């Protein structure tokens, strides 16, 4: 059992320094499960659970954005609105459960908001899913 | 000369007060906004365009920033000046500019003398956080992505001492040496950069304001007795 650093990271400040045993992430054409003496690699990802085990306690990740970054050695993802097991507010989420879905059905007709708020719906989603993993 | 010259004295007196008692504030506020700066740096240092690539030349765009809720001596009244004075030079046209207008002292100036102003950030706040811009920082880079911009621009504080400050213009969605959230995060840049300044700008205006009034009491104090 060897290491490598995955440090997923918000604009604002760092988020999972700790080092990682094995990564798994959701990319946009395919899944990426970061590990350890990989090429070069780099693609727009998904708002996917990128849940990087630091000592096999295993959690889902709060992600939706940010690009990728990927050598022999480390991984720094540049993630838009991130967060911990723990900061997810699944109260939040609540209020998009009442807000963005509630409201995806009104008007249409020209594309819109089923890419402004259904993509919406999987941040909304997110926060009440990954919101169960908080230990 | 023994009644309304105590007022004078009482009231010098209690500005007194609330000056030194802000000027422990713009201290303890705005340095704080140094730790909220520089922690961006890390991401904000990660680093022919979607068109961010130079082009002419028609109409432009102001991002002009300032206090809102302002007591910060001069450094808010001299950003507005340099607005007004570089786009006196840049206005011979009615294109007319259009400024996205932070803050809410600079705000106002821009809808008492017409500017005008296509968009007015509400109330700033000191943190500033991460869901606070990302409107008109996203729209302001909105209206050059599709394509009434031909360039974008803030009107910045910039921070050097706490002690100074400089009206300083720098130029944002025309770069220079699918991912323009640099130019997002360029704009946290400033909006970060000119809260420091804006306080930094604070406690130098409650020192001195502090200062100034003590002074200007003791001259007072004199008609308090001798007649």
């Amino acid at each position: 059992m060897a290491t490598v650093q995955v440090d997923i990271v918000t604009p604002e400040r760092k988020v999972f320094q700790g080092e990682a045993d094995i990564v798994i992430a959701r990319g946009v054409e395919g899944e990426l499960g970061v590990m350890a003496g990989h090429i070069p690699l780099v693609t727009p990802l998904k708002t996917a659970p990128v849940r990087i085990k630091q000592g096999d306690k295993e959690t889902l990740i709060a992600v939706s954005g940010g690009f990728l970054e990927v050598r022999p050695d480390k991984v720094n993802i540049l993630a838009d609105t991130a967060e911990l097991p723990e900061e997810i507010d699944v109260e939040r989420a609540k209020k998009a459960k009442a807000r963005h879905e509630t409201i995806l059905k009104r008007l249409d007709k020209t594309d819109k908001d089923y890419l402004r708020h259904k993509r919406a719906l999987e941040r909304a989603e997110v926060r009440l899913q990954v919101a169960n993993s908080k230990s | 000369g023994m009644r309304e010259i105590k007022r004078r004295i009482r009231s010098v007196k209690n500005t007194r007060q609330i000056t030194k008692a802000m000027k422990m504030v713009a201290a303890a506020k705005l340095r704080r906004a140094q730790e909220t700066a520089e922690n961006a740096r890390p991401y904000a240092d990660k680093i022919s365009h979607p068109m961010l690539e130079a082009r002419p030349v028609k109409k432009t765009g102001y991002m002009v920033i300032t206090s809102d809720r302002g007591l910060a001596g001069p450094y808010n009244a001299n950003i507005l000046r340099l607005v007004s004075k570089t786009i006196e030079e840049r206005h011979q046209s009615k294109d007319e500019y259009v400024i996205f207008a932070v803050g809410r002292k600079g705000r106002d100036f821009f809808k008492k003398r017409g500017y005008p102003v296509v968009e007015e950030v509400t109330g700033i706040s000191d943190t500033p956080s991460l869901t606070e811009i990302q409107d008109i920082a996203q729209s302001a880079i909105g209206m050059f992505a599709d394509e009434t911009f031909d360039k974008l621009t803030i009107f910045y504080n910039e921070f050097v001492s706490p002690i100074v400050q400089r009206p300083v213009e720098k130029q944002l969605l025309p770069l220079t040496s699918l991912l323009p959230k640099y130019a997002e995060t360029l704009i946290y840049s400033a909006l970060l950069d000119a809260k420091a300044s804006e306080f930094g700008a604070r406690m130098t205006a409650m020192g001195n304001a502090t200062d100034n009034a003590t002074e200007m009491l003791e001259t007072l104090t004199l008609q308090f007795n001798r007649a």
